[PDB]
């Protein structure tokens, strides 16, 4: 239930 | 001091009152005095009869339905102490549902030294909380007085104010008194067991409750440890010997308490140890001539045969015909209902038999938190069965946590089988060592150990799980671990992650909202080997949680079940820009003041710095230059498809300076220096950040005006005029230079002397046009002239009359 | 479409780590 | 040429080598990830033979291209089949595109156009797309190098045909040749011919239907036609196949096996239509379809939210079910809109390990099930270490029947053994199950399987309390009574927390022991839930497990209703007021009517005398195991003394009864006066006087134009000491009461002058009385305020005032 | 003349042998 | 004992009178 | 929690 | 005692129908 463009960047910083 | 009174054994009373008069020159009791069933009495009956001469109650004081007994205050004034020895219930008095009591007025009882005290349904007694029970009782968490008339109405407690002492029980001082005529003696803290005097000094270390004379042994009332003749001393000389830890006799007593026993009709009184005891222990023999318990040449036991059995440990008074057993010939059930914990004393009262010929069995038990307290358990031989053939029995044990530990404390079963049945706090490895232990693997069958119930409440688990990679940002923190395996890899069902929010550090152990993870996949390689983890989502700035891990398995039926866990581990979190400080109150208490107030905002997000605040000399609109208000009309002002295309896509991947202040911790501010009646828009922020940068917040904007000034709209210096050819008054007079914003409006008040009040306003552009204003064709005389001002917040006042005369042209 | 899974519930971390190996 | 489907493109160009064979596309075409592309690799590189694409056009990150006139000359049709959140074309993120170049676009009829974030865009203004678009309403072209405009779009018409009137140019050598003429949407030729009208764009011969360079409608064997002909059906809205290349798709995809429907070959039926599979038909079902749908690999193992919502719309099912559900956020009412469409079930279903679960009443309409897919020992339901589980389901309601298998009940502890025997009664399977399928002791050993019904004795009401009262009840070891527990839940139908003190025996000749309470603070009119049941100590022999009592649905009574909310007003005429309100919140029953009432106001008596040529002239603008163990220490101590003693040897205004309306227009009134407004509600007005208590508001009506005008002659004096009295007519009628007049006057070459005249002064002077004139030819005007406002002037009056002296 | 118990146990023991 | 034969069963009256000795 | 006149017409109403 | 004790509290029926012989 995290819904976006803060999925974009937990996307990213997941694998930075 | 002398004791007047001889050695009066213990008596029960029944029916009548009439059995009392054998009670009559008493002062010791070795035993305990049980009052039970009084009937056919009165009140009258108690008031002509009281013993004043008895001192020492060993046991128990035992109290059931006297009829008509009002107070205890007239019937025994003098007693003191009790020892307890042996008790009732572990409760050493109780005074159990009771006819006629109201007060208790024990006003001599100082000390009870083993036990409690259990008074219920006196259900017409007052006086109970004031009392305090621990000055006279040890462990007060064991008493249960409840359902009373002090708890089931509101009956008076009065109490000799005019003088009791008041101490404080949980926050307020009440008075400690026993009647409304007594007031409770209360020893100071120095004489704590030594005893108090009438005066409140201390006595001798060795006197108990009362002393007539201080630092005296032969001065006590009563005795702390031992009593011979006279006097309270702290052991025997030779030749005596101690009798029921309180006397010093002879060999004279204790050899004839033996031949009243043997050669007669039991309690056999030896000695060991210069001590006058019913028995003599385990290796140790009675011999023929002397009476001592001399050491044997066997093992020599006590092989204690039970009546029908079994015996039914139920407390203390069930656990003291224990004592001094090595081998117990049947079963022993233990069934303590709970509330009370009982493990200090029955590691005093059991513990020291060895072998158990029947069976054993825990059973219904609550507050039995260990089986530790059998210290020396070794064999479980089984001669005669739990039925079905059995011998260890577990159910419904609520707090029972360790059986034992295994350091020497070995568990030799020799015949039966185990059961474990609903035991939330005991898992399956203390099972196991049973049968470790036991040698007791291949002896039972299906359902003689239960699996599902035994053991959920409580980390058991015994492996240990790691963190392997915690890295952390704003609400996301990505926590990995590494993978635990079963030996059998399909065994992992998976895990769940337990987080908590903590503002201190100690958090207690197995509020936690639960998430299922889901096992991973492996190669089978030890070279990537596939670091699970899960990361949380959405949650608060400057916040420490903390956050452990713990494993699921699949359930085998025949082994261990299987399992690791994590530590906590605590991770605090960062902030941001913080929120809105609400509620922005303008107030222009003066003309140049502007007061603002305002609050702290709804996220803080961290230890705020400062606020900024932003002001701004706001510019009046240009319509009000060009608004013709002598046109009359004079009302003036007083004052998802852009988300949806992204991840679609996503998922194909397969200065100008104006003035501040910053505002350090302080949430009202005055703004000095401005201009009157003037338009200013005011801005504030909240910074939690600023000299490593300016974290500031966002923005909310107050219009606001001052207080008008008096005389910036009052008319000051020459007002003058021309008289032209044809009478025509053209006035010239001149502004203030300052206003309040600007005026609006001018009007005059021209008068004649002895006419009436005519009008004429003068706006903005009729002022800058005439240079001034014109009055044209005029009716001649004296005249008197008048102006006041009208600004945007209202009224200037008048000038004086101006006296002039223009030309007639008649005379 | 993503949004019938990680917002009406949250997706795991190994679906969304086969989304960092396919964008990097 | 030869039909290709569609496909997506990722990193090389090996993929546009075969999209170089390829001429007509049979699905959507994707651009994503050209990041090794070329200068190089693009200025070689020509695809003319592409016409077609049915549902869309995606673009994305694309190096070294700078036009697509001289890699994609000859496109026309985009379809929209396949509509994709209304945008037929998407282009995203193009640098070093410098120009469109689709040159030879006719064609969307259904779709729009999506354009962002490509930096260096240049040649969209010369484009119209009107021509092309059916409706350009809706397309989204943002964030280019055109829309901050530096751009030099050349035309070769500095030629083309202009439709801002600006000449129109796709690029700098072609122009837009699409045709605006009689020709129409079928489109022209390069001669100017008109082509057929089942042509599209462009012909490869004038008027042709064999030989049009794109369809118009459908497409059938080498001709461009209007519709389908039988048997050949419409395949996609673009061509024409039949009941072989459609069955051939029905069994490839044997993927939305392809149906037919209004002569379409179609991939899927819609909601009111079910397959059938004897004529391959969409069925005219329209309403309760039996939805039946195959499984993959006989089971779905379902253990969430999200993997639950997979089934939302399935109802019989064409394998076996495993539910694995232990926790979530506000269950079974969308778990029940899930899961209650079920009808049969072909497999097994098996509830295993489950925790959170306290009902199997989400499951409405289960009552015929198969079993035929199995658990290894024969069984159909399989129920195993599910916790919380108090009832399976209602039945008074529900009928269930097992056709095959066997059941399994191992670990389920709080449901009871007398709903195993309605299961083995009403499911079918009394004779089929073998020894220990059913855990005895595991299930039931904690729970209240009760064995006895509790009587309702006494019941009153009243509107906010009811006194229930019921019978004296015991365990025959009386001790171990606690007390009652008693459920209250607000109960608007029949679709289905206070502890209770114990009474006292002692004895009964013949005694009122019977308990109760009276609960205090319930809302009016309102049907509750209550039942009662008993708690009682799990005690060491065979269990009394207690009773309980029935639901009962008793309902509060009325008496008042409360304030009716929110009385507000505006005006809309002089004579009209609508009222306007809200329900009360204790309604009370069924309403009958609002009472209103309406009052005139009288004025305000201090408002007569207000002189407001003074100055200050200002208007208004008008946990439970504790104290279950705890009494038992108290039964156990008492034993142990028992067995140690005891030892063997009126106002009327105007008003109105508003029935079944919210609102009311109130008329019949004045203009502009204040007026006294009462409002109350009645749900029982003939069997006495139930009426609400008053909500209060006041208001006024609007004003009217000429009540504040000036009717009526303008009539001067002349004295002879050279004073002029001005009489008038007032108008009698007013917006509401005059307060003041005002005299601008001026002479002939002189300025206008004010004058004051209040009420008093016009009462003083019958009239107004001016002195002390120059002499001349006046002109006076009168305008005058009222609580309204300003109402307007009269006419200039001229009159020679004297001068005495010729 | 039940299961008898309680206080009227001793109630009972009165009322057998007043 | 007392509650274990009477209070746990149904008792009689003849009982009730054997264990009379105990009060009187 | 009553309290107020609402106890004198639950003492109205308790033992009619 | 009835207004100070069960508004802090919580009174249940025996206390009224024994207090409503005050009334009586």
């Amino acid at each position: 239930h995290l819904c976006g463009s803060e999925l974009v960047e937990a996307l990213y910083l997941v694998c930075l | 001091h002398l004791y007047p009174g001889e050695v009066c054994p213990g008596m029960d009373i029944r029916n009548n009152l009439t059995r009392l008069h054998e009670l009559e020159n008493c002062s010791v009791i070795e035993g305990h005095l049980q009052i039970l069933l009084m009937f056919k009495t009165r009140p009258e009956d108690f008031r002509d009869l009281s013993f004043p001469k008895l001192i020492m109650i060993t046991d128990y004081l035992l109290l059931f339905r006297v009829y008509g007994l009002e107070s205890l205050k007239d019937l025994f004034p003098n007693l003191t102490v009790i020892r307890g020895s042996r008790l009732f219930f572990n409760y050493a008095l109780v005074i159990f549902e009771m006819v006629h009591l109201k007060e208790l007025g024990l006003y001599n009882l100082m000390n009870i030294t083993r036990g409690s005290v259990r008074i219920e349904k006196n259900n017409e007694l007052c006086y109970l909380a004031t009392i305090d029970w621990s000055r006279i009782l040890d462990s007060v968490e064991d008493n249960y007085i409840v359902l009373n008339k002090d708890d089931n109405e509101e009956c008076g407690d009065i109490c000799p104010g005019t003088n009791c002492p008041a101490t404080v029980i949980n926050g307020q001082f009440v008075e400690r008194c026993w009647t409304h005529s007594h007031c409770q003696k209360v020893c100071p803290t120095i004489c704590k067991s030594h005893g108090c005097t009438a005066e409140g000094l201390c006595c001798h270390s060795e006197c108990l409750g009362n002393c007539s004379q201080p630092d005296d042994p032969t001065k006590c009332v009563a005795c702390r440890n031992f009593y011979l003749d006279g006097r309270c001393v702290e052991t025997c000389p030779p030749p005596y010997y101690h009798f029921q830890d309180w006397r010093c006799v002879n060999f004279s007593f204790c050899q004839d308490l033996h031949h009243k026993c043997k050669n007669s009709r039991c309690h056999q009184y030896v000695i060991h140890n210069n001590k006058c005891i019913p028995e003599c222990p385990s290796g140790y023999t009675m011999n023929s001539s002397n009476l001592l318990c001399t050491p044997c040449l066997g093992p020599c036991p006590k092989v204690c045969h039970l009546l029908e059995g079994e015996k039914t440990i139920d407390s203390v008074t069930s656990a003291q015909e224990l004592r001094g057993c090595t081998v117990i010939n049947g079963s022993l059930i233990i069934n303590i209902r709970g509330g009370n914990n009982l493990a200090a004393e029955l590691e005093a009262n059991l513990g020291l038999i060895e072998e158990i010929s029947g069976y054993l069995k825990i059973r219904r038990s609550y507050a039995l938190v260990s089986l530790s307290f059998f210290r020396k358990l070794r064999l479980i031989r089984g001669e005669t069965l739990e039925i079905g053939n059995y011998s260890f029995y577990a159910l419904d044990n609520q707090n029972l946590r360790q059986l034992w530990d295994w350091s020497k404390h070995n568990l030799t079963i020799t015949q039966g089988k185990l059961f474990f049945h609903y035991n939330p706090k005991l898992c399956l490895s203390e099972i196991h060592k049973m049968e470790e232990v036991s040698g007791t693997k291949g002896r039972q069958e299906r359902n003689d150990i239960a699996l599902k119930t035994n053991g959920d409440q409580a980390s058991c688990e015994n492996e240990l799980l790691k963190f392997s990679y915690i890295r952390t940002s704003f609400d996301k923190i990505l926590l990995r671990w590494e993978p635990y395996w079963p030996p059998d890899f399909r065994d992992l069902l998976g895990f769940m992650l337990f987080y908590k929010e903590a503002p201190y550090q100690n958090v207690t152990e197995f509020s936690w909202t639960v998430v299922d993870i889901d096992p991973p996949l492996r190669s089978n390689d030890p070279k990537s080997q596939n670091h699970p983890g899960w990361l949380m989502r959405g949650l608060k700035p400057w916040t420490q949680y903390a956050i452990f891990v713990k494993t699921l398995v699949t359930f085998s039926d025949e082994r261990r079940t299987y399992g690791a866990k994590s530590d906590i581990i605590y991770v605090q979190t960062d902030a941001t820009n913080p929120s809105v400080p609400l509620d922005p109150i303008s107030v222009s208490n003066s003309s140049s003041q502007i007061i603002l107030k305002w609050k702290p905002p709804s996220d803080p997000n961290g230890n705020i710095t400062h606020y900024l605040v932003f002001w701004e000399r706001q510019a009046e609109d240009s319509e009000l230059f060009e608004l013709d208000y002598c046109l009359k009309g004079l009302k003036l002002p007083s004052r998802l498809e852009e988300s949806s295309f992204r991840k679609t896509f996503e998922d194909y991947l397969h200065e100008e300076h104006r003035p501040f202040e910053k505002v350090v911790n302080k949430e009202s501010l005055v703004i000095s220096g401005l201009r009157h009646f003037t338009g200013y828009r005011i801005e504030l922020q909240a910074c939690n950040q600023d000299t490593p940068e300016e974290r500031c917040s966002v923005a909310a904007y107050v219009s606001a005006r001052t207080m008008p000034e008096a005389k910036a709209d009052d008319i000051v210096g020459p007002v003058t005029h021309e008289i032209f050819e044809n009478n025509v008054v053209h006035l010239m007079w001149q502004e203030p230079k300052e206003p309040n914003g600007l005026i609006v409006l001018y009007e005059v008040s021209y008068r004649r002397y002895g006419d009436e009040e005519l009008h004429l306003c003068v706006s903005r552009k009729h002022f800058a046009l005439e240079r001034g204003c014109r009055l044209r064709g005029l009716s001649p005389g004296n005249y008197s002239v008048r102006i006041r001002a009208t600004s945007l917040a209202g009224n200037g006042s008048w000038t004086e009359p101006t006296y002039f005369y223009v030309t007639d042209y008649l005379d | 479409g993503i949004v019938e899974q990680c917002c009406t519930s949250i997706c795991s971390l190994y679906q969304l780590e086969n989304y960092c190996h396919s964008l990097q």
